[PDB]
């Protein structure tokens, strides 16, 4: 038993309504044994609609499942910041001519809010890091939206290499991001130069952050 | 009425490894379909069998599980899942659920021969020379560990406002990194960061002062 | 005997 969902991501306005699909390669059990879920990072699934379309006790009346056999959808009316989630469909089936289960693949749901521009620190490494060799420089874009662009720069050189980038999940208060970027260098490398910079561009607005390695 | 995984830990390739589902304010003397479902890292959610606690007692799986993991119902509030010639492929958190409704937060589990190493922690704090006032984000870098996860705190846990700790990130070395930062009203409560390695059995504390010159 | 997978309350 195969539970294709679609899309794999959606991304949709604040106060919009938003639909995902299911599409079964069997009918469900009862043609309605279908439930739909919600999941946001670090956390458990939670239930939010069972039998197709009866709602989970204390879920928003917004949500609303629909659909029989091997097709079903999954409306969210009026989204807010907090939907912003992964959902997942779940259908159950006839034990006696296939597996009991089966998950659908996912739909990452991004909730587009006001926009606000970040504000930005840099924090040069620790005295103790160059001792080991290498040297990590973190860079952080605070409370933001849409997305940005970081751009490194060593002595108005652009970095290529050595960057990573981790984005916390949308705050469900406002929809905005956190972001940390950070450029790694042997110490060799670190001591060789003066200005170390983090670009962060949003749109054609940029903020940047700077330091020289010996005023640290 | 909750419940809870345990069991989760790091193992070589080929072992075998035991979770318990514990029930908190019910038992498992009526009627519930308790199942697992795993996920692994940045993948989608798998289901891989049930037990039912009424009459019938049926034990159901996965296709690909049937036969190499057991679901059974060990006390009337426990249930386990035993997994045996464990591979990368399972390398995942692990939920129980009670009718798909009730879930445990999750244990997880990593399938690798990768020797654990613990995490190095250095302070994050603005240039000496960075001008008032009012606010300070400061914060620690934890860096060079192995497996997954850290935990890491401020103050003992009783700091919990105005932290932003951002996901691992796997680096260039085949090593973890992560850093978490916290605003703080300036020029004040010089601050600690408690960076817990289960894997290593290590729990580091590092105290953050402002910058002052 | 099972049937299905129970989802939801009973
Ligand atoms: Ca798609
Ligand atoms: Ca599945
Ligand atoms: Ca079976």
């Amino acid at each position: 038993q195969v539970l294709t969902q679609t899309p794999s991501s959606v991304s949709t306005a604040v106060g919009s309504a938003v639909t995902i699909n299911c599409q079964s390669s069997q009918n469900v059990y009862s043609n309605n044994n279908l439930a739909w879920f919600q999941q946001k990072p670090g956390q458990p699934p939670r239930l939010l609609i069972y039998d197709a379309s009866k709602l989970a006790s204390g879920v928003p009346s917004r949500f609303k499942g629909s659909g029989s056999g091997t097709q079903f959808t999954f409306t969210i009316s009026d989204v807010q910041c907090d939907d912003a989630a992964t959902f997942y469909c779940l259908g159950g089936y006839d034990c006696s001519s296939g597996d009991c289960a089966a998950f659908g693949g996912g739909t990452e749901v991004v909730v587009r809010g006001d926009p606000v521009a970040p504000t930005v620190l840099i924090f040069p490494p620790a005295a103790d890091q160059v001792a080991t060799g290498t040297v990590t420089i973190v860079c952080v874009a605070n409370k933001y939206f849409p997305d940005v662009t970081v751009t490194w720069e060593v002595d108005g050189t652009t970095q290529t290499t050595g960057i990573e980038n981790s984005k916390t999940p949308q705050n469900s208060a406002d929809c905005t991001y956190n972001l940390s970027s950070t450029l790694t260098l042997t110490s060799t490398q670190y001591n060789s130069h003066k200005e170390y910079t983090c670009k962060v561009t949003q749109g054609t607005t940029s903020v940047v952050q700077s330091f020289n390695r010996g005023d640290c | 009425q909750s419940l809870e995984e345990s069991g989760g830990d790091l193992v070589q390739p080929g072992a075998s490894l035991t979770l318990t589902c514990k029930a908190s304010g019910f038992s498992f003397g009526n009627n519930y379909d308790m199942c697992w479902v795993r996920q692994a890292p940045g993948k989608g959610l798998e289901w891989i069998g049930c037990i039912e606690t009424g009459s019938s007692d049926s034990a159901a799986y996965a296709t690909w599980a049937k036969g190499r993991f057991t679901i059974s119902k060990t006390s009337s509030t426990t249930v386990t899942l035993q997994m045996t010639s464990l591979t990368a492929a399972d390398t995942a958190t692990y939920f129980c659920a009670r009718n798909f409704d009730l879930w445990g937060p999750g244990t997880l589990v990593i399938v690798s021969s990768g020797q654990p190493k613990a995490p190095s922690v250095f302070p994050l704090a603005p240039c000496c020379g960075d001008t008032p006032s009012s606010t300070v984000t400061l914060g620690c870098l934890v860096k060079g560990y192995l497996p997954e996860p850290v935990t890491v705190t401020w103050n003992s846990g009783t700091l919990t406002n105005g932290v932003r700790t951002f996901p691992s990130v796997r680096q260039s070395s085949g090593l973890y990194s992560l850093s978490s930062v916290v605003s703080v009203t300036s020029s004040s409560q010089p601050v600690t960061c408690n960076v817990a390695h289960p894997a290593t059995n290590t729990k580091v504390d590092k105290t953050v002062a402002p910058s002052t010159c | 005997t099972r049937k299905s997978i129970h989802i939801g309350p009973g």
